[PDB]
Formats: structure tokens, C-alpha cells, sequence
């Protein structure tokens, strides 16, 4: 299992299989506890604004723009680590999150209409 | 009460493609779902496709699901129907219409209300 | 129509609520179209919280300071030997006492000038006066090199709450407000502490606003918010030389050493023409509630102690108590003498006394007058209005009148033609 | 686009398109700590109340509880096109707890039915 | 309708109908903030643990972990009809960490399988 962050130096396709190890160490002086709770809740709220409510791996309907990163999957997942990838796409992260929100909003209305057919 | 004007096409060979369009005036286009309905020269009416008010949801009969695409532009008040792999059996007058499904927060319809003037599709 | 309950989260609604706001300082605002909100400045819990916050911060500032226990002695007070003007005779005394020093067994004879308002006569044979507060409470000296200048403070709502601001012109503090906006923090409000006149604050945009609860009930204070500021020049024209002694290990006491030159009375200058026009503006906006043919009279603030009968304020770090007799004497340059006081009991507290250290030189302040606190006499064809104040919530109601705190209720339900399955 | 509560004076059909704008602003010495704990508790109580209705992770959640005409005898062309969420919230201040109880009971029945269907070989 | 923990002495099959009654009572100077923060932390640890298992938003969550007869060899007619949740907790507490680990691993495998199924064009 390697432990907490033990896959930080591993490739993305290897580190992505240890997400629960990282997730279980996010919740476990009062200012520190409230700050940790707020950060956890802000991340869960961002996941819930998107359709990724209860999932650790979540596939969305936002296509990947080659202007964000033009690497093929044989480099992102097999060669690159999450730290290097996180550095590469920092400048576009706030763009990507916005598009994710927009996609879910459209999906919610579409689902509301699809469930409205008698 | 409202005006719907279709633009048709000409004669297309079997296996070709043809684009129909419809322009709306006299009402808020983005507030209503739109549909396309087919009528063969000697037969009755047949519904072909339905698109919701936002253009996000499209529905088709089984016979056209892999051939016809319905598209909506709410800024140009324009509908289009792009038909591929047409056969001689698809020769008909196609109409655009306002009605069909309503988007969950509106009163239920499930009917066609306003109709255009028709457009001819002839397939050799 | 075969409608079903659909649950929505993120619904833009709110309910009135009272919560704890946090403070911010400088080390968005969203206009709500087609939103009418009912305001009531007299039930606004932001005022009670601001009152408690200012008192708490005041107590925290004064707590770690010199307790001046050695000053509750007997004072050998004589007449000041300098050249004293006609109206300052007997208002300042030259008092000698034996004060302690670092060594417990050594005492030094200290001469200091106290104001007459800071000392009380007694009938001991060898000593004549004592400090006014020594029979009531300990006197804490304010820490030196600490300013009393109001610093703009912003009150900010917790997440999940929002502050609505009323943008209506001529808004009288209660009732519907049609031009509203949502903010997270208020504007910078200066915690100015004064009576009878509101000195530094929000100015009315179009006209003078007469703002009161139950205006027919004369017991309620009327807050007058001016649309033009009247400039008041506050001066203490005595070149004060300040001396300092130590009264214990780590302790130091500051006192008036001498006055260089002649001794003159402190004054406030309010322009006669500007104030006359300001009173005309107040009267024109006041007759609306009493009748166009009702005579409106202004009279002085008869009744109560110095704190409420005079215009009190903090200028430089000295507390001025100005006799506003020339501003409120009319039937529809003004120089007001001011008394300076150093043993201060602020708000309505009795047992918490503070000694304001003297400031070297001559104090000059240039302040605005942006509003007034008036009261009305009770009991035909004439009305009498007098300066009021001393509660100190009015000084903050005059700034918080446009803000309301609301709780966001993001969850709601509504019928839709949408069945889950 | 209009910001937090900007749609408060718009109709509820239009204000329903700003649910994420409202949701993002619910989460963000002793008074600061008490305020932060209180905001967290209000958020978590609303999230638990959604969760027990089967609406976890959704901003628009359709249910299977029918609308009673006694709660509000209005058509959708009036509720959604000519009324705001504030006016509606005032109108159904009464019956809100009835709706919440019915939603909780409906979700309990749905969870039992799903458990029985998934256990059906 | 038995109240908070009213079903504590009821059988597991009967007590499972009161999951919302116990669930809604889990959320509601420095001593009181410590108490409130600890209540929030316990709630969030339980909700995160449910999320890891793929059970977020549900009070009754069915899984793909087979039951090991070594954990308990009782049949359903004994566990659900003639046993309370307290007695069951006393019997299973030795094995709940193995069960939790198996639930976490099963959900990780399920998420990878779902991602691969959604990657088929
Ligand atoms: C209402 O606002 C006016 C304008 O700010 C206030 O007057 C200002 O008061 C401060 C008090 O600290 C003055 O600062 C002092 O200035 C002297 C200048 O020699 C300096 O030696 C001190 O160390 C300190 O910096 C400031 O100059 C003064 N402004 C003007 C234009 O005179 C006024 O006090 C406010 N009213 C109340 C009741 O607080
Ligand atoms: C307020 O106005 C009076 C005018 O009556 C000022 O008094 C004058 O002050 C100057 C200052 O040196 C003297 O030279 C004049 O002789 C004074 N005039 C009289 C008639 O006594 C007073 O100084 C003003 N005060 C402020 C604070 O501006
Ligand atoms: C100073 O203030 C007092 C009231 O606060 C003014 O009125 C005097 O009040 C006392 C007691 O109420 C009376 O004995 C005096 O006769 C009052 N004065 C007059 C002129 O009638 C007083 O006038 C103020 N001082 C100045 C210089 O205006
Ligand atoms: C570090 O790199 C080596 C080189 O391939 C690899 O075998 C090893 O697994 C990596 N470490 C981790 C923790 O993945
Ligand atoms: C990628 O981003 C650029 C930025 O302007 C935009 O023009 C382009 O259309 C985007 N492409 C996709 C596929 O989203
Ligand atoms: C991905 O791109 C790089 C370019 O540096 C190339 O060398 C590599 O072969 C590409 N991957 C595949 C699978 O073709
Ligand atoms: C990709 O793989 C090559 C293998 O030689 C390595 O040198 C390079 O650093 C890798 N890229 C990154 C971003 O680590
Ligand atoms: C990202 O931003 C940093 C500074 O904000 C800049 O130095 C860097 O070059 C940027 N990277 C890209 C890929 O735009
Ligand atoms: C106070 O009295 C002392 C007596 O020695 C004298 O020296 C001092 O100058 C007096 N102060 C004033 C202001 O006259
Ligand atoms: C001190 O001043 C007061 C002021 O009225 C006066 O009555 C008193 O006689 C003066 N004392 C002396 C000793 O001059
Ligand atoms: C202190 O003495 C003054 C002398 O006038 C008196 O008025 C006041 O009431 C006294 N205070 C107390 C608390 O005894
Ligand atoms: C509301 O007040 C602001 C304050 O400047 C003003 O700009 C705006 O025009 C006002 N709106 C209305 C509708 O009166
Ligand atoms: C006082 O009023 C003047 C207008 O003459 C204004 O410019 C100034 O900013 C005001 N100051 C304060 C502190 O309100
Ligand atoms: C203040 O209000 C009065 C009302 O009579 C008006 O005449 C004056 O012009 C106003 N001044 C400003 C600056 O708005
Ligand atoms: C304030 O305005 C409201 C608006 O209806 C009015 O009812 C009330 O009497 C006014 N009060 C004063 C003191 O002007
Ligand atoms: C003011 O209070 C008195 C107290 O009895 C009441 O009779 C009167 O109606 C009130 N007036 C207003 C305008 O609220
Ligand atoms: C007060 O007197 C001292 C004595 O030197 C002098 O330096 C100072 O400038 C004087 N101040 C005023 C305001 O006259
Ligand atoms: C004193 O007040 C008058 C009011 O007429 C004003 O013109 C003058 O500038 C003020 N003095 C100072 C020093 O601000
Ligand atoms: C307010 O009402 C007007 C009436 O037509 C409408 O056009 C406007 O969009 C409304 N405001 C909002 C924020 O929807
Ligand atoms: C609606 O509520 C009323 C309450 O008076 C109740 O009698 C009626 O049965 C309810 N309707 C349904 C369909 O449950
Ligand atoms: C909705 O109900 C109101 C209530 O009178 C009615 O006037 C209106 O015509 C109704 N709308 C539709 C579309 O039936
Ligand atoms: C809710 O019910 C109470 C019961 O008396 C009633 O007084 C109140 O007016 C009702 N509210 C609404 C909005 O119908
Ligand atoms: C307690 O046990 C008896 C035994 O028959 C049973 O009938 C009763 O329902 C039990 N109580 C509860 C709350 O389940
Ligand atoms: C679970 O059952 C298997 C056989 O199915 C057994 O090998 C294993 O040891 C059991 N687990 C425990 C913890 O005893
Ligand atoms: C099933 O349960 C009954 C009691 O209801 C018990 O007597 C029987 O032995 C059990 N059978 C098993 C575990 O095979
Ligand atoms: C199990 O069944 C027996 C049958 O008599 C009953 O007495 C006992 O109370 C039951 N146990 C529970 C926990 O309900
Ligand atoms: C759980 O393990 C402990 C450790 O020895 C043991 O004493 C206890 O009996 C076990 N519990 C059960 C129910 O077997």
C-alpha cells in the first residue's frame, strides 16, 4: 500500500490506484480542526457541484483542450507523476473547473427534462 | 399567430445528403420545443424528430436514428435537419412545428401547435 | 396537472436572523433588481453587537496598563500662578502630593496641574482635594503611545449569511426599501464616540433625514442626518508641557507639568452662517411631522450630568465637554467654551474609570458635523427640541441604519412535472 | 453572471439557473471560530437533510412525492414564470415540514424497494 | 415513530426502519466548541467512510463483498428476526476492520471497472 503519499513519486497511472490512502488521511488547535474541516468541505462541495458527488474517479463530459496540455496519454499516465502534472496545468485549472460546473448544470436540466416525459 | 418559414432543397440521389431549415418569427423561439413531421404525398402524417427548447435533447423514430440529425440555434431562431443516406421512400413534404414536449417547469403539452408551410424533399 | 415535489438546493432566498459578525480592517456588492426588503433600524442586532464589541475592545486595550493606585492620596491644591483668563479662574489647580517610586520605602513630592472637574474638595486639615473617582473605583491610566483615533472597522457576515444594504435615498430607517444590494462586509464605519452631534460619518445624499422610532413619542431620540457637513474647529490653546514620573517597578505616570504662556479656555468654532442654514434645513425637514404652521424651537440640553448635557468628544486624546448653548437657542462664527476632563467614565459605567494622559503642546482638531441627536419636550402651537445623547447606540445606529443581516436558506421545494424513477 | 443572490428578485424559473452561484457561497478569535463552526453545522444539516431524501450530490432533485393542491393551488405557468423564490418561500412557510416528512418517508420506501429488487436473483 | 434510539431494543429487521430517526440526531466557551468540532469530525469520518465504499447518500447500501461464514455463522432468520443491533455489534466488532478493508478494496475495483466500461466508444 506504500502509505500516505507513498505514491507521490510514482507515475499517475500507479498513484491513481492509491486514492483511498490519501482520502483517509484528510480528516485525521480548534482553528486547525475547523480549517481542515472547511478545506475538506470545500473540496467535497466542488465535487458535488460537478456530478462527481460520491466518487474518487469520475468521468465527465468536458472534452480536453489541446491548449491545456498536448501530451498523449502514453506520457501523462505512464511517464508523468501527479506533482509534475499538477505543475503543468496550474495555469488552466480554474478554467477547467468552471467548464466542469457548466457541464453539470446543463446535465441537471437535461435530466430534469428527461424525467419529465410521461 | 406566428410565422414559420421552411427552406428546402432540390433533388438528391440515393445515398446522398440534404439539409432542410426553418425560421421562426412572432414568438420567443427559445421558449418552445420544436419538431419535424413528415408527410408522404399519398399518405398521412408521420412524426420524425423532436428537439427541446434548449437544443440539448433530441428524439427520433428508430428508422432515422442513424441517419437524421436535428439542430437548433436559439440566437438565429433557426432549425435545421441534416439527412444522410436518403432513400426514395423518404420523398415527402417535411414540416417544422412548435409544440411537442415542454421543459418540466411549463404546462404539459405533448401536442403540435404551430405549423410551417412545408418543404419538399424529392429523392431519385 | 400531476405535479411532483422537486427539491432545489441553492435557492436565492433569505430569512431575518441575528448572528455573530466578525471584524475586518484595511491593513463585493451585488445590486438586487426587483427586490423589496423591509428594514427596521431599531431592531437591528448589528448595533448591539457593535456596542458590545467596542466596549470589549476598549476594556482589552485599557486592561494591561498602569493602575495608578498611588494617586488615591490627599492633594495639597493651590491656585495656578500663571496668567488666567476671566473664564478659566478656578478651573485648573496646582496640586502637590507625595507619590511612590520604584523603591517601596521612597516617596517623591510631585506637583501637577489637575482640572477642577477631576478633583473633589474635602475637609481634611492638611489636604484640600482628592480625585473624584477614588471613592468609587480604581483609576486605570491609558497606556501611552496608544491612539484613540477611530479607525474604520468593517463588520462581515459568516458564510451562509449575508448583509443587505439599502440604497434608497431619503430612507427613514424603517419600512420597505426597493433599491437594495447584497454585501459580505459593511463600509468602513469609524467608531466615533460623541454626544449631541455626530461628527464623522455617513452624510445624507439628497436632504436632511429626520430618523426616529415613534416620532409622536417624545421620549424617543430623533437622529438628524445632514446632507451637508458643518465644519467645527476644536482647539485647546494651552502650550502644555508634560512631565513623567515612575511610581513603581515597570510603572509610569504622566501628568501636566506646566503651561507655557497664558492660560486660555478651550473652544469650538462653528460657522454661524453655515449652522444657521443647517438649522433651516433641519426645520424644513422637521415640520413634515409636526405641521407647516407649528413653531419649532431649539433650546439647550437642560437636565443630566456633564456627559449628557454637553457635547463630549475625544480630540487628539483629550476629552472635551463643550457647552453647545449657542447652537441650540432659536425660534423658527459661534464660539463654544469647552471644559477638558481627564478622569473619564465612558458609556453608562460607574466602576470603570480611565485617566487620559495629557498630550504635549496644543491640540487642534478639524471635524465635521454630519448629524444630530435631538429630543423633544412633552406636553400645542410650539415645540422645543434639545440636544440629547449619552446612550451611544444612536451614534452607531446612525451608521448601521442601512444594513440588515439575513440568513440564507438555500434549500426549498417546488412543484414540477418531474417524477423520480 | 449576476452573482450571489443576484437572481433573488428574478422569477424562480430564471433563478433556478444560478444554483451553483448560491451554493458556492455557503462555506466561504473566539467569534471567528464560533462563526465558522456555525456555518459548517448549517451546511452539514442541509446536506444531511438532502441525503436522507436521496438527493445527495444534486442541486435539482426530482422526487416521487405528489404535490398536494392544498399546499399551493397554482399552475406552473404562474409559479415558475410570474413568482420569485422569496414569495414562494413566504407562501409555503406553512406545509414545509409536511413536505419534508413525506420526502423522508418516500425515500425510506424507495431504499427498501431497491434493497428488495437488488436481492432478487 | 419510536424516537431517538427507540428501536435500540428492537430486532435488526425492525430497527432498520428507523435509520433516519437516528441519522437526524447526529448533528444536533472553548469546551463547547471542542464538543461541536468533535461531533462534526465524527460525522464527517462516517460520511467519508461511506463514500469510500460507494455508499454515499444512502442509509441502506448493498455491496459486492461476500459474507464470510467465519465472521458469523448465523442465518438471516437469527440475525434479523431474533437479534438486536447491539448484540450483533458485540459479535461482529472483532471482524469490522476486515469488512471495512474489503469494502474499500471492492469499491476501488468497481471504480476502475466503471471507468473502463465508460471508456468503450
Ligand atoms: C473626524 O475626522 C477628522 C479628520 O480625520 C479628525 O481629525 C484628525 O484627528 C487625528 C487624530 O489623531 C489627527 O491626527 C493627529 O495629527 C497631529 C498633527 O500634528 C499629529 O501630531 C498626531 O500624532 C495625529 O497624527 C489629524 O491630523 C486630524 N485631522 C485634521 C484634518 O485635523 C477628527 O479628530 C475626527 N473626529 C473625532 C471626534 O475623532
Ligand atoms: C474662533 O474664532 C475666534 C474669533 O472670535 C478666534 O479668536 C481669535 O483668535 C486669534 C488667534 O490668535 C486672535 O488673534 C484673535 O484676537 C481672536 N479674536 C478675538 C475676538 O478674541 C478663535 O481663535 C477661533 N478659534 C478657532 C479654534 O478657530
Ligand atoms: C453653559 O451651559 C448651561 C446649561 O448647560 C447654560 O445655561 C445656564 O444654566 C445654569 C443652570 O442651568 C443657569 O444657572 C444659568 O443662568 C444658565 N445661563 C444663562 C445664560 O441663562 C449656560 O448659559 C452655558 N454657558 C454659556 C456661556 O452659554
Ligand atoms: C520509483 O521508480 C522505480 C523505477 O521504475 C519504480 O520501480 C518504483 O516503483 C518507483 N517508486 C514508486 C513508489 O512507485
Ligand atoms: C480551447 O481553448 C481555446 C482558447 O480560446 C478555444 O479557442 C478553443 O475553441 C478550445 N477548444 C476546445 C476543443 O475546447
Ligand atoms: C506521444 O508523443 C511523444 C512525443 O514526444 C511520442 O514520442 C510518443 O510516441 C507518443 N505516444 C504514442 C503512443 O505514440
Ligand atoms: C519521460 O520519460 C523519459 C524517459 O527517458 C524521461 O527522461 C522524462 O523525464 C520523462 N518525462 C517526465 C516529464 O518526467
Ligand atoms: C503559469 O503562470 C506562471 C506565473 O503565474 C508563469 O510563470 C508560467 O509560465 C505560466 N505557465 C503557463 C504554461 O502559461
Ligand atoms: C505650582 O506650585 C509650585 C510650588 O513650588 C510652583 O513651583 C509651580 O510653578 C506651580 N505651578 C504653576 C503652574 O504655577
Ligand atoms: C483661587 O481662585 C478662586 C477662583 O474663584 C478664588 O475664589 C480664590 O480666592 C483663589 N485663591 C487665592 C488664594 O487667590
Ligand atoms: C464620591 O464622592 C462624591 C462627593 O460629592 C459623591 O457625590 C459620590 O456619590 C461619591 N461616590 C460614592 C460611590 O460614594
Ligand atoms: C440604486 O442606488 C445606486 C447607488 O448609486 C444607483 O446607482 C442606482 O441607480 C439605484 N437604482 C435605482 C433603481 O434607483
Ligand atoms: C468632512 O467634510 C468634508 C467636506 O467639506 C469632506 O471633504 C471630508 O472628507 C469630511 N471628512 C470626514 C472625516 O468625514
Ligand atoms: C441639502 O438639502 C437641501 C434641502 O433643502 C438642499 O437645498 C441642498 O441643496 C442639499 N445639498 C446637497 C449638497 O445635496
Ligand atoms: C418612516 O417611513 C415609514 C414608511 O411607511 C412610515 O410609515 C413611518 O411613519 C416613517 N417614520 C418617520 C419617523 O418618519
Ligand atoms: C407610540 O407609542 C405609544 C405608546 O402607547 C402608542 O400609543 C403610539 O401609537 C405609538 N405611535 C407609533 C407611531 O408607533
Ligand atoms: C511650547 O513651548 C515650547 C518651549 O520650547 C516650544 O518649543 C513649543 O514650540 C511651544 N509650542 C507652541 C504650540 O507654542
Ligand atoms: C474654522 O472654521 C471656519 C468656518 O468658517 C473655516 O472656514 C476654517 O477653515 C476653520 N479652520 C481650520 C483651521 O480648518
Ligand atoms: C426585473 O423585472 C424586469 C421586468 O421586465 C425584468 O426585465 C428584469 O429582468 C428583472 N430582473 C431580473 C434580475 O431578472
Ligand atoms: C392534501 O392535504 C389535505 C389536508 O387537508 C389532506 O386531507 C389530503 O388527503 C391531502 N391529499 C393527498 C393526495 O394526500
Ligand atoms: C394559470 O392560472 C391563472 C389563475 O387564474 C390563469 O389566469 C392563467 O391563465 C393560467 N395559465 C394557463 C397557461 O393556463
Ligand atoms: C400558517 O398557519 C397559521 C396558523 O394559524 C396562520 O396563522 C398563518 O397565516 C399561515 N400562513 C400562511 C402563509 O398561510
Ligand atoms: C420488546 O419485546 C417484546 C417481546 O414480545 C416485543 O413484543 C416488543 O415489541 C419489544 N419492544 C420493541 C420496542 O421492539
Ligand atoms: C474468510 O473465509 C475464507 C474462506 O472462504 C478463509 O480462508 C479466511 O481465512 C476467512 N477470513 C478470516 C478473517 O478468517
Ligand atoms: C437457521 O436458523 C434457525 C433458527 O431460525 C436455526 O435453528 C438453524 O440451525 C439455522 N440454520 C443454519 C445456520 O444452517
Ligand atoms: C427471540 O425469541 C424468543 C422466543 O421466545 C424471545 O423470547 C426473545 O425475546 C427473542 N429475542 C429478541 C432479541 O427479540
Ligand atoms: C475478540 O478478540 C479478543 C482478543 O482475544 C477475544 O478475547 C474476544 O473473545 C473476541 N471476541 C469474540 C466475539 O470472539
Amino acid at each position: 500500500s506504500l502509505g500516505f503519499l507513498g505514491a507521490a513519486g510514482s507515475t499517475m497511472g500507479a498513484a491513481s490506484m492509491t486514492l483511498t490512502v490519501q482520502a483517509r488521511n484528510l480528516l485525521s488547535q480548534l482553528q486547525a480542526r475547523v480549517l481542515a474541516v472547511e478545506h475538506y468541505l470545500r473540496d467535497q462541495q466542488l465535487l458535488g457541484i460537478w456530478g462527481c458527488s460520491g466518487k474518487l474517479i469520475c468521468c465527465t463530459n468536458v472534452p480536453w483542450n489541446s491548449s491545456w496540455s498536448n501530451r498523449n496519454l502514453s506520457e501523462i499516465w505512464d511517464n508523468m507523476t501527479w506533482l509534475q502534472w499538477d505543475k503543468e496545468i496550474s495555469n488552466y485549472t480554474q478554467i477547467i473547473y468552471g467548464l466542469l460546473e457548466e457541464s453539470q448544470n446543463q446535465q441537471e436540466k437535461n435530466e430534469q427534462d428527461l424525467l419529465a416525459l410521461d | 399567430e406566428v410565422q414559420l418559414v421552411e427552406t428546402g432543397g432540390g433533388l438528391v440521389q440515393p445515398g446522398g445528403s440534404l439539409k432542410l431549415s426553418c425560421r421562426a418569427s412572432g414568438y420567443t423561439f427559445s421558449s418552445f420545443a420544436m419538431s419535424w413531421v413528415r408527410q408522404a404525398p399519398g399518405k398521412g402524417l408521420e412524426w420524425v424528430s423532436l428537439i427541446n427548447d434548449r437544443g440539448g435533447l433530441t428524439f427520433y423514430v428508430d428508422s432515422v436514428k442513424g441517419r437524421f440529425t436535428i439542430s437548433r440555434d436559439n440566437s438565429k431562431n433557426t432549425l435545421s435537419l441534416q439527412m444522410h443516406s436518403l432513400r426514395d421512400g423518404d420523398t415527402a413534404v417535411y414540416y417544422c412545428a412548435t409544440g411537442g414536449m415542454s421543459s418540466a417547469l411549463q404546462s404539459s403539452k405533448y401536442y403540435f401547435d404551430f405549423w410551417g408551410q412545408g418543404a419538399l424533399v424529392t429523392v431519385s | 396537472e400531476n405535479l411532483w415535489v422537486t427539491v432545489y438546493y441553492g435557492v436565492p432566498v433569505w430569512k431575518d436572523a441575528e448572528t455573530t459578525l466578525f471584524c475586518a480592517s484595511d491593513a463585493q456588492e451585488i445590486h438586487l433588481e426587483n427586490v423589496t426588503e423591509e428594514f427596521n433600524m431599531w431592531k437591528n442586532n448589528m448595533v448591539e453587537q457593535m456596542h458590545e464589541d467596542i466596549i470589549s475592545l476598549w476594556d482589552q486595550s485599557l486592561k494591561p496598563c498602569v493602575k495608578l493606585t498611588p494617586l488615591c492620596v490627599g492633594l495639597q491644591c493651590t491656585n495656578v500662578t500663571n496668567n488666567i483668563t476671566d473664564d478659566m479662574r478656578g478651573e485648573l489647580k496646582n496640586c502637590s502630593f507625595n507619590a511612590t517610586t520604584e523603591l517601596r520605602n521612597k516617596r517623591q513630592k510631585v506637583y501637577s496641574l489637575f482640572y477642577r472637574l477631576d478633583i473633589v474638595p474635602m475637609v481634611d486639615l492638611w489636604t484640600n482635594y482628592r480625585l473624584i473617582s477614588c471613592n468609587t473605583s480604581a483609576i486605570t491610566q491609558a497606556c501611552p503611545k496608544v491612539s484613540f483615533e477611530p479607525i474604520p472597522i468593517h463588520y462581515c457576515a459568516p458564510a451562509g449569511f449575508a448583509i443587505l444594504k439599502c440604497k434608497d435615498k431619503k430612507f427613514n430607517g424603517t419600512g420597505p426599501c426597493q433599491n437594495v444590494s447584497t454585501v459580505q462586509c459593511t463600509h468602513g464605519i469609524k467608531p466615533v464616540v460623541s454626544t449631541q452631534l455626530l461628527l464623522n460619518g455617513s452624510l445624507a445624499e439628497e436632504e436632511v433625514i429626520i430618523r426616529s422610532e415613534n416620532i409622536t413619542n417624545n421620549a424617543k431620540n430623533i437622529l438628524v442626518q445632514l446632507n451637508t457637513s458643518v465644519q467645527i474647529n476644536c482647539t485647546r490653546p494651552n502650550n502644555n508641557t508634560v512631565k513623567s514620573i515612575r511610581i513603581g517597578p515597570g510603572q509610569a505616570f504622566y501628568y501636566t507639568g506646566d503651561i507655557i504662556g497664558d492660560i486660555r479656555q478651550a473652544h469650538c468654532n462653528v460657522s454661524k452662517a453655515t449652522w444657521n442654514e443647517t438649522l433651516g434645513k433641519v426645520v424644513k425637514q422637521l415640520r413634515k411631522h409636526f405641521g407647516n404652521n407649528t413653531i419649532i424651537r431649539f433650546a439647550q440640553s437642560s437636565g443630566g450630568d456633564l456627559e449628557v448635557t454637553t457635547h463630549s468628544f475625544n480630540c487628539g486624546g483629550e476629552f472635551f465637554y463643550c457647552n453647545t448653548s449657542g447652537l441650540f437657542n432659536s425660534t423658527w462664527s459661534i464660539t463654544l467654551p469647552c471644559r477638558i476632563k481627564q478622569i473619564i467614565n465612558m458609556w453608562q459605567r460607574i466602576g470603570q474609570a480611565m485617566y487620559a494622559p495629557p498630550i504635549q503642546g496644543v491640540i487642534r482638531c478639524v471635524s465635521n458635523i454630519t448629524g444630530l441627536i435631538l429630543t423633544r419636550d412633552g406636553g400645542s402651537t410650539t415645540e422645543t427640541f434639545r440636544p440629547g445623547g449619552g446612550d451611544m447606540r444612536d451614534n452607531w445606529r446612525s451608521e448601521l441604519y442601512k444594513y440588515k443581516v439575513v440568513k440564507i436558506e438555500p434549500l426549498g421545494v417546488a412543484p414540477t412535472r418531474c417524477k423520480r424513477r
